């Protein structure tokens, strides 16, 4: 009785220090308010706002259905490890909320 | 409590022009995501309702291009413009935007047509129905318009009274007509005690009220 | 593609309870949420609540809450609204709705739910029969029946144009009549035949006659 979140299991750190891994969900048919936040930035997804993490500019984001392509941005080493993703559906009510098994982000 | 009022209530419009309805808002609709739901809902007659604008002014698929919807706040518009048979119903506006969900009073839209006559047929009571005990003569006003008419049912060159129904037709989505009947109710003894059994029409498209009648037998 | 199918109609003395179905067919019964639309007799529609069958979650009409009791099973794509303590003023059309973009874009047929002190009374069918013209007339005429509805047909689905089934008028013997009728080209008097089907659920009444002159 929860939505179906993946996650990738380990992500590999980039270059200058940015993650990249999609984020999917499964009763994704409620699309017109998607907020997703990141658990060791959140913003939520509408019409009225396309492109995210406007508030958090060390993130990334875009939507699009069951798949939503996910950015860090200047990640240390001394933040690798345990990145949680989670996708609330606040319309139509009542809310339909989901989380992921993580992501290890190893920050070479 | 988010109260719809819609306006009008009934709403005459010919064939080819351009019907409109409004429906108004205690509260403004615009929820919080930014998104404004409202939907226009059009119910055929003897149908469940059926979808035709979602939030305002977009056209759930299959919708006709005829059918438009605009508004913002507390004030909004539906709009068929050259209207069709095909069209007649009643039209709710719904928001679901604040909890509850409410809808509008709706809005019949009728159909106006040219005058036409109606056909006329009577119809005795069925022999099995006879062996009932009961009698019913049933007269058939068919395909007319307005849908006023004037039915008088005469036995034996006398007309009787306070022992008859009418019924009336939804108006015809093909071709905008109504439907009457006339049901009378005779015990069989009062049925098999007279002779001449007659069906006055008037109606304003006939220029001379016409009458069928049948003879008890055969 | 998308169907969903409720329940018959249903004649259930006062003070008692009722629960009818939805049966979705054509799409994913757990993926979007249900509504369900009660319309009076009064013609204005009513929203009750939404449920979320992957789940069971609810959001509800805080002027149903206690009234109306909605519930789904993911195994029979079926959901499901249950009415406690039913008065004559719960007497209605009820509708299940699905969300799609919109809350409610693919509807239920409807289930009348008529709620009588009075005993279910079987219609009775006797041929309203043609005589001695172009196009000519018939029907079946469907005589004391209670509670509403009846559906009405001619050759089983065949016979479409020209029909025309009449508003059950109420009558003085507190019960429902009702015609169905529709004209035909001369012609076909012994070439084609016409038999009207007539059915009436809350007393199992189904019944097809043939009429003729």
């Amino acid at each position: 009785e929860a939505i179906q979140v993946t996650q990738p299991s380990v992500v590999l750190a980039s270059s200058h220090g940015v993650a990249s891994f999609p984020c999917e969900y499964s009763p994704s048919h409620n699309t017109d308010e998607v907020r997703v936040t990141v658990l060791r930035c959140a913003t939520t997804f509408t019409e009225k706002n396309t492109v995210g993490f406007l508030d958090y500019p060390f993130c990334s984001g875009t939507f699009n259905e069951s798949r939503v392509n996910l950015t860090i941005q200047g990640l240390r080493a001394v933040d690798t490890g345990l990145y949680l993703c989670k996708v609330e559906l606040m319309y139509p009510p009542p809310y339909f909320v989901g989380m992921g098994n993580g992501t290890q982000i190893y920050v070479i | 409590d988010v109260l719809m009022t819609q306006t009008p209530l009934s709403l005459p419009v010919s064939l080819g022009d351009q019907a409109s309805i409004s429906c108004r808002s205690s509260q403004s609709i615009v929820h919080s995501n930014g998104n404004t739901y409202l939907e226009w809902y059009l119910q055929k007659p003897g149908q469940s309702p059926k979808l035709l604008i979602y939030k305002v002014s977009n056209r759930f698929s299959g919708v006709p291009d005829r059918f438009s919807g605009s508004g913002s706040g507390t004030d909004f518009t539906l709009k068929i413009s050259r209207v069709e048979a095909e069209d007649l119903g009643v039209y709710y506006c719904f928001q679901g935007s604040h909890v509850p969900y409410t809808f509008g009073g709706g809005t019949k839209l009728e159909i106006k047509r040219t005058v036409a006559a109606p056909s006329v047929f009577i119809f005795p009571p069925s022999d099995e129905q006879l062996k009932s005990g009961t009698a019913s003569v049933v007269c058939l006003l068919n395909n007319f318009y307005p849908r006023e008419a004037k039915v008088q049912w005469k036995v034996d060159n006398a007309l009787q009274s306070g022992n008859s129904q009418e019924s009336v037709t939804e108006q015809d989505s093909k071709d905008s007509t109504y439907s009457l009947s006339s049901t009378l109710t005779l015990s069989k003894a009062d049925y098999e005690k007279h002779k001449v059994y007659a069906c006055e029409v008037t109606h304003q498209g006939l220029s001379s009220p016409v009458t069928k009648s049948f003879n008890r037998g055969e | 593609e998308v169907q969903l199918q409720q329940s018959g109609p249903v004649l259930v003395k006062p003070g008692a309870s009722v629960k009818m179905s939805c049966k979705a067919s054509g799409y994913t019964f757990t993926d979007y949420y249900m509504n369900w639309v009660k319309q009076s007799h009064g013609k204005s529609l009513e929203w009750i609540g939404v449920i979320n069958p992957y789940n069971g979650d609810t959001s509800y009409n805080q002027k149903f809450k206690g009234k109306a009791t909605l519930t789904v099973d993911k195994s029979s794509s079926t959901a499901y609204m249950e009415l406690n303590s039913l008065t004559s003023e719960d007497s209605a059309v009820y509708y299940c709705a699905r969300y799609y973009g919109s809350w409610f874009a693919y509807w239920g047929q409807g289930t009348l739910i008529t709620v009588s002190t009075a005993s279910t009374k079987g219609p009775s069918v006797f041929p309203l029969a043609p005589s001695s013209g172009g196009t000519a007339a018939l029907g079946c005429l469907v005589k004391d029946y209670f509670p509403e509805p009846v559906t009405v047909s001619w050759n089983s689905g065949a016979l479409t144009s020209g029909v025309h089934t009449f508003p059950a008028v109420l009558q003085s013997s507190g019960l429902y009549s009702l015609s169905s009728v529709v004209t035909v080209p001369s012609s076909s008097l012994g070439t084609q035949t016409y038999i009207c089907n007539v059915n009436h659920k809350p007393s199992n009444t189904k019944v097809d006659k043939r009429v003729e002159p």
